[PDB]
């Protein structure tokens, strides 16, 4: 079974979070932005090594940008994220970790809060026949 | 020539107990198989130079396979009847990419054992020791049954 | 089907001494299963051939289990009385996904011995050798008591 | 268990450290400032390999600016930082250890002193039943 | 529960020579208790299956203790005396956290061996042979003597 | 079982081997009418001799030794794990006390074909006690009379 | 031990064994009123023969051997570990150095079931003490008559 | 050694074992003053055996053969390792060739308490010299007369 | 000289059923030649001194060789060929670079087995025991039949 | 009191022909200890329970020691004639730092070897295997000379 | 002092048949020189104390060494001259920075082995038995021959 | 060697063992001038035995039987590496041929004692070649009257 691209992935998650959590939550990163909002980057995708099955590693990001500092909020996706979503048919999700850098600092005039995810898909066992 | 066989392309193949069907057992990850002859001593010293003489004597085969269990698929549930009864086996090698067979013969289920890591997938081992003769089907003609 | 079991959901539970309770041995964190059988020699060199014949002698089974030791739970406390009172224990195989039972059979407590690193949690160990068969449930009907 | 976010450890060191040795911290992480403070900044979060237990390791820093030697003050700090904290139900600290970069620096017109901790929290141990 | 038992709170515990004084021994770093039992065969083929029969056998264990050693330690120079004399040695083990015992019995001082590496610490390792029962502390009432 | 037998052939033409396991000894109870399998049997022997006479005379070309065969007889020995409760222990020990003469017979149990029937006395009955072992017994049962082989002869084949 | 005992069989129908740590000699005292365990008791073996008298007749159809049954006779081997000051181990040396009958029973502890009881002479009492090992005796008893078979008859359990 | 023994049982009620380096021969030197342990004692052998004799009547009801207590005898077999300057070797030899009787004493140099003493005489004084091992002797006596043994009569508790 | 001898230079040839041609085992991935003489002890201490004396005994050899397995090799269908007829089989060991034979002898294929894992390609070993003398090439004169 | 003891610290000495001169093996950099004890087996199973009884045996010691090997040290050439004389050597580990000593015996070389790597030093090991008795030195008065 | 002597300077050197020459080996790249010394044990348990007395037994030594090999050297030659008649050969232990010989000894070429890994270089062990003494030149005057 | 032998005794106060490498046997050439050490020697053994007469007499209280020695008879068994050309191989057969006794001595070549000598006939002279082995020899020597002990007379202690 093809390997999943991340583009999927980012679909999937964003539809879990706008359903579970009524977030909007935009896909496309930027670097220079301004007013609270929630944003998605994708950092990079690797294999892991199972001599089970097919499985890989996608590490994101989440960036959480606001003028007040928000608890709930972050509190909510990391549970909402950990708690694991759906994907298209064929995939497995096993493990959901952080990983990666976890910070929280202010820029310009609004803080940010940078939460990485690291999660993890199976696809198919490797088995011959 | 091919100058190799990918492993994935061999694989263990076990006959049902009415012959009609070659199960192919499920999971499978590894494979070995084993032919020893043993060496008789015909050393007496009334031979010049110095070297210990030997001969040919008896062989014997035997063959390994590990893999991911599964209880459900027809495969296992036929493994686990001719261990149970203690009923001779028919044991097949195919290269299901060059769509030859490769070694047949009896065998007895000599284990039947697995194990349950705790992050893993619940993997199997099976030892079969050899009854008779195994059919070297590279060098016989016939031996093809693909299943 | 189902392709594979993921090794977190098979567990080894215990009968308790009454039997009215299936205790899962808690702690549990690794799980093996070992079913041998032997192989007779029959070699007499009036047949033909070349080849070192054999057929299947005798069948044994044992189990080993090691983990986190927790001293106070109900399982752990039953293990040492049938370890200390000299009497067989029931043991179940349960695939706690599936719910389905495995393997159940009568063992005795040969090996019941614990470790404790400086660094790590104090971990435990557990070995059952096999009085009488094995019932693979795998391939009978019934043997599905859960807890 | 699910995994704390990095926000809750920071929380929950902060009200410690407020509570305990009376110090106003914040968590929000600035980057060019002035007059003396101390502000607490999040490094990463990972998990780290022990096969009994869930254990995360979170590594995050103290920066104390002064404008004077502040000598006694950064001792309190790392004391109490030693000495461990209270977190939410289900989670426990296991060890709390230096890491990373120790920095003491002049800076602008105020010295900087960083001290960067970094903390095991266990959540639940691994274990099948 | 505890779910778990930490293992640096597992320590081993000696009897003076008078018993008048349980020390801890000094240098503690690991910790090993080996509980066994034989098997005896039982096989009469006069029995239908073909499952391999046994029994209960006979119990012994052992314990081993490795650590850094201090030769000026009251624990360390009470385990020489019962080396050398050939006397039987009082030993326990102590959940110190929980203030539970654990096991207590006699034992004989096997082996008392220790190393000293060129860059690190003056290491000893020590192997108490069982001579007779090991009495489970925790399914039995009392042995609390916590030093 | 296919492939027209090319590596497998489970074809019957003979057996080929005789599984230890499945050749039991029967004694058969003081009124006869019930054949009781000794418990805890592990061990069979049958022993079957034939003397030679020499009739090795001076006058005979060549230079061998000429004989005859001699008188036949017959024993068995058996032993296994003991059990003092069974039936068939029951019944040994009243022989042996009673010095009646015991008939006994050698049972392919898996063939369901009798090999030896035969009227013995039991010469011999002891057994042993191992502290680290299981306690066991030893039989010896002397023939009298002919060891009536059953594989030439017909019939002879209750099981048990 | 339940699911209908559907894999774990727990009924008790017989013993299947009886393990050597189970059977002991017990010896009778003087007065016969205390019946001593042999202390250090590590190895048994009981021995029962009977002779086989030939009545071969030159006459008789067949070609088989005729034997009967003789005459009876039994013994007792134990061998274990020897302490000088037990009670029983004084007990057997008065009764050698006397050459007086000497009553013994064989007794199952955990079937509380006598098996074998007779008069007997000790005929060898002796013992070895290897360097490394620990010092050990052996005992031989003959018995003058019947050997009464405790498995058939009624009474004799006496523990002690 | 505490806890009320709770786990630790040390309470002397016997010795449920006597190790082999406690017991040592000993044999007295000619004048008789002297009692000297044969140097480099290795392994010990007390044989005590006797006879038995048939009163077998062919009017005795049963089943059985009668027997009695005959002739009593013993013997020692002492073998270890072998010094030639040692004066209990330098004793032995002198009874050898005198062919003299010595007196022999069977120590317990643990509990400090003696066994069995007699007379007897060297039978058979060997001893091997294997090239890759210390040359290593065996002694055999013959008594002739009473072996009294020291357990169940008071006296004989002389040491060296 | 040479001062060294690359190790992929040096091959492992059979001669076929007539002899006729000189075959590379296609495949060949490794290999070991085992040289080794029997020691006799003559210690009869009447010798001053002090160190134990030894002579010389018997002289055997086999030869270990390994790599990747191609089935229709026709190398890999005499070594077949000679592993079921128990005939011995003439091997010979060539250094392709000096164009120059090492060692070549009469042997006996004790061991013909091979083992494909899932990820890599199909492997083949051989054991060949010596019968009889293995003549060393580089001491004698000939010996140079390069296919 | 020092709660360990540094490894460095630790050190062998052994005695010259006369016996006057103290000298430390020059290039140690390890030393093992091993002191054993025998156990007998004195099971009568007219005992209640179900443990295995044993006592103890003889007891034996032995010392491993290896490091750099430098010919021309005096130290070295005092082992050397020991074991090439077969006298026994008073050997002596003692602790520099403390300057005091801890355990002294006579012993056999019963080993001496040594290594040459070729990106390495030359290192060597030996084996001294004790007649009897090992005195201890740290529950007895006296052993204390350094050099 | 040295402190030291480094292990590229510790080097194997034979004499040749007729003895005039002495061939450094080579390819060298590693050295092994054992020597061991038998035990017998004198246990006779009329001795007071508690520790198993011993005294020494035979003595015995053998050599490994181990390199590059490189099969026209003329030193390897001669190893396989002597390896096929049976004679003993002379070796030296040499010490070619030092220029001091370090033991020499009669051995016998007991076991003559070589490596021929396709990515690596043809490698080759030698085992020498020593039949009798080995001279210990660092005691004894003499024994300076390099070449 | 010192620390005021603490831990070390170094003081010879007895051999505690003699190793078998330094005991060996030796012959009397015919001209009785020179003492050859058997070559190829690899073991030894001396048997001494002395007879027992019984006089147990029917009128005696105890039950014991009574003995008093007989007579005294000596041998020797040797046996080890043997090659052709050796002088006390040469000497061996020549007695052998000859039926002439031989004179042979027992020396502890370490010690410098003497400690056996006599006279004694070569009873067996036999020798093995095993295929894969040094060919071997034994030596079987039986004794014509006393065999002297040296280590209780004085002399005896030429030592080639």
């Amino acid at each position: 079974m093809k390997s999943l691209s991340f583009m999927r992935v980012l679909e999937a998650v964003r539809t879990m979070l706008q359903e579970k959590g009524g977030l909007d939550v935009s896909i496309v990163m930027r670097n220079q932005v301004e007013m609270p909002t929630t944003m998605i980057e994708m950092i990079d995708q690797e294999e892991e090594e199972s001599q089970t099955a097919w499985k890989e590693k996608y590490r994101f990001a989440i960036h959480h940008y606001t003028n007040e500092q928000d608890l709930a909020g972050v509190e909510k996706i990391d549970t909402l994220i950990q708690m694991g979503f759906i994907l298209p048919e064929g995939y497995k999700l096993v493990a959901v970790r952080h990983c990666g850098k976890q910070n929280l600092v202010k820029e310009n005039t609004l803080i940010h809060a940078k939460t990485s995810f690291e999660v993890s898909i199976c696809r198919e066992l490797k088995v011959k026949i | 020539a091919a100058k190799a066989v990918a492993g994935k392309d061999v694989i263990l193949a076990v006959f049902n107990a009415a012959g009609d069907k070659l199960l192919a057992v499920a999971g499978q990850q590894g494979l070995t198989v084993n032919r020893s002859k043993d060496s008789i001593e015909i050393t007496s010293k009334d031979t010049v130079g110095g070297w210990k003489s030997k001969i040919g004597g008896m062989k014997e085969w035997s063959i390994e396979n590990d893999g991911l269990y599964v209880a459900d698929a027809e495969s296992h549930k036929e493994l686990a009847k001719y261990f149970e009864s203690d009923s001779p086996v028919c044991v097949k090698i195919i290269n299901q990419a060059s769509k030859k067979g490769l070694f047949g013969g009896l065998a007895i289920v000599a284990d039947y054992s697995f194990e349950a890591p705790f992050d893993e997938a619940m993997t199997y081992s099976v030892k079969l020791d050899g009854m008779g003769a195994l059919v070297d089907l590279t060098i016989t003609e016939g031996g093809d049954q693909m299943p």
